[PDB]
């Protein structure tokens, strides 16, 4: 239970874009969407919920 | 699209793989069985994506 | 839950750099050789099917 | 799914199913008519005009 809460809360994840590929025409902008990232230190890690 | 397809489905394979080509970067793109989902026609059967 | 059918389908499918394609080996005559014998083969397929 | 009622839920409902096109991102205009190409980039130390 320690293993998969800790790769369920460490987590990368690459998520689509905000008028992606096959657009409607008319669209003005395009960006790139971050859902979760990378845990980059101690208190973090120490903030993982079980 | 279609031409894209057929350029890579008739020429490209024989390309790439002939007389000392590197890499062959075509203008285009191979077909694809495309499966363009509608959140709304997915929320109405209690369905998602996954 | 299955059906059960008997159909035909090929043991041993070959092909030939990157498209299907099906293996004839033959002879020359015991007259003429290759020089003709490969000669009246190159148009025995380009006088068929597309 | 098949729901507790007959009524069956099929893809074709739920998506719209398009053949073609793996990616949306390049397009290529020759003189503005649309068409495809084939840019072959160079090996390291081939043989160039041959």
């Amino acid at each position: 239970d320690v293993i998969t809460a800790i790769k369920a809360q460490n987590a990368q994840v690459a998520a689509g874009q905000l008028g992606g590929t096959p657009p409607v025409k008319g669209q003005q902008l395009n960006a790139s969407i971050i859902a979760q990232t990378r845990l980059t230190s101690t208190e973090e890690f120490g903030k993982i919920l079980l | 699209e279609d031409i894209s397809d057929y350029v890579a489905a008739n020429m490209k394979d024989a390309i790439s793989r002939t007389s000392g080509v590197g890499d062959v970067q075509l203008f285009g793109s191979q077909y694809a069985m495309r499966i363009w989902m509608n959140p709304n026609e997915l929320n109405k059967f209690q369905l998602t994506p996954v | 839950f299955s059906s059960s059918r008997w159909e035909y389908g090929s043991p041993r499918l070959e092909r030939y750099n990157g498209l299907p394609s099906m293996e004839i080996l033959g002879q020359a005559a015991p007259g003429k050789s290759t020089g003709e014998a490969m000669e009246l083969m190159e148009q025995l397929a380009s006088k068929l099917p597309t | 799914k098949v729901n507790q009622d007959g009524s069956r839920v099929l893809l074709r409902d739920v998506a719209k199913i398009e053949l073609g096109g793996e990616n949306y991102d390049i397009i290529a205009e020759f003189n503005g008519q649309p068409a495809s190409g084939l840019g072959i980039k160079l090996a390291t130390g081939a043989n160039a005009l041959d």
